[PDB]
C-alpha cells in the first residue's frame, strides 16, 4: 500500500505538471492575439 | 500596458471623447488578462 | 537534488542586491531634482 | 544569526525603495501638470496671432510684436519637447525601480521560508537532551 | 464660421495627438505604468 501511495503521489504530480503547461501556452497566445488587436483598433481610429 | 492606453485616452479634450470600440476592446483585454491571472494563481496554489 | 550552491555566493547576492538597490536609488533622486529644475526654469521663461 | 542579519537589511532596503517609489510617482503627476500649462499658454499664442492677423489693407503690417510672437511660439514648442523628454526619463526610471522592488520583495520572501525552517530544525532537536 | 471651424481642427489635432501617444506603447515598452481604477478612467461620452 505505502509503494502505492508513492505511485500514485508521482502520477498526480505529473499530470498537474501537463494540466499547467498547456495553461501556461492557451493564456500566451490569448493575451498576444489580444494585444495585437488592440493596436490595429487604435492605428485605424487615427486614420479616421 | 492596457490601464496606461485607459488612462492616456481618459484625457481626451472637450468633444472628442467617445464611446469607442478601441474603448470596448482595451475593456474586454483588461477583463481577460485579469481571468487570466486568477487562473494563474490557483494553478500556483495547486503547485505549491 | 541537482541545483546546488557555495557559501560566498549568498553574501556576494546580497551584497549586490543591496549596491544594486541603493545606486538606482540615486539615480532617481537625480532625474526628480533635475525635473524640478527645468519646470521652474520654462515656467519662468514662459512667463 | 547570519540570516537574520541579512532579513533585516532587506526589510531596510524595501522600505526605502518603497518610499523613494512614492515621491517619484508625486513628481511624475507634477510635470504632467506643468505640461497642460504649457500647452494652454500655446493655445493662448496661437489664437492671439491669428486673431491679430485680421488687419484690413495698408495698415497690415510687420511689427515689433509680430516677431515676438513667433519666437515666443518656438520657445514654447521646445519648451513642450524638453517637457516630454523629461517625463519619458523618469517614468523610465521609476519602472527600474518597481523591478528591482519586486525582486527584493521575493528574495525577502525566501529568507522567510529559510529562517521558519531553521528555527524549525532546532525545536525539532529539543527531545535529545 | 471660419472661427467655429477652428475650433473643430484643434479638438480633432488633440485628439490625434494623444492618440499617437497611445499608439506608441508596446508590450516590452518601460513608459507603461500601473493606474488601478479603470471604472473612474471610463468616463461618460458621446457618440462617433
Amino acid at each position: 500500500a505505502r509503494y502505492h501511495q508513492a505511485f500514485a503521489d508521482r502520477d498526480q504530480s505529473e499530470r498537474q505538471r501537463h494540466e499547467s503547461q498547456q495553461l501556461a501556452t492557451e493564456t500566451q497566445a490569448l493575451a498576444q492575439r489580444t494585444q495585437q488587436d488592440s493596436t490595429r483598433t487604435v492605428g485605424e481610429r487615427l486614420q479616421d | 500596458v492596457a490601464q496606461t492606453r485607459l488612462y492616456l485616452r481618459s484625457h481626451r479634450p472637450n468633444m472628442e471623447l467617445c464611446r469607442d470600440a478601441a474603448q470596448f476592446r482595451l475593456l474586454s483585454e483588461v477583463e481577460e488578462l485579469n481571468m487570466s491571472l486568477t487562473a494563474l494563481r490557483e494553478k500556483l496554489l495547486e503547485a505549491e | 537534488p541537482s541545483r546546488r550552491f557555495q557559501l560566498p555566493d549568498w553574501h556576494t547576492n546580497s551584497y549586490l542586491l543591496s549596491t544594486n538597490a541603493q545606486l538606482q536609488r540615486d539615480a532617481s533622486h537625480q532625474i526628480r531634482q533635475e525635473a524640478r529644475v527645468l519646470r521652474n526654469e520654462t515656467n519662468n521663461q514662459t512667463i | 544569526r547570519e540570516m537574520e542579519k541579512v532579513y533585516s537589511e532587506l526589510k531596510w532596503q524595501e522600505k526605502n525603495t518603497l518610499e523613494e517609489i512614492a515621491e517619484l510617482q508625486e513628481d511624475i503627476r507634477h510635470l504632467e501638470e506643468d505640461l497642460r500649462t504649457k500647452l494652454l499658454s500655446l493655445k493662448l499664442s496661437h489664437t492671439r496671432l491669428e486673431a491679430r492677423t485680421y488687419r484690413p489693407n495698408v495698415e497690415l503690417c510687420r511689427d515689433q510684436a509680430q516677431y515676438g510672437l513667433t519666437d515666443e511660439v518656438h520657445q514654447l514648442e521646445a519648451t513642450i519637447a524638453a517637457l516630454k523628454q523629461k517625463l519619458a526619463q523618469a517614468q523610465d526610471a521609476l519602472d527600474a525601480l518597481c523591478k528591482h522592488l519586486a525582486r527584493l520583495q521575493a528574495d525577502i520572501a525566501c529568507k522567510a521560508n529559510s529562517m521558519l525552517l531553521d528555527t524549525k530544525c532546532m525545536d525539532t532537536r529539543r527531545k535529545l537532551t | 464660421h471660419k472661427e467655429t471651424c477652428e475650433m473643430d481642427w484643434s479638438d480633432k489635432m488633440e485628439a490625434y495627438n494623444i492618440d499617437e501617444t497611445c499608439g506608441r506603447h508596446h508590450s516590452q515598452s518601460t513608459e507603461v505604468q500601473a493606474h488601478p481604477y479603470s471604472t473612474t478612467f471610463q468616463e461618460s461620452a458621446s457618440t462617433p
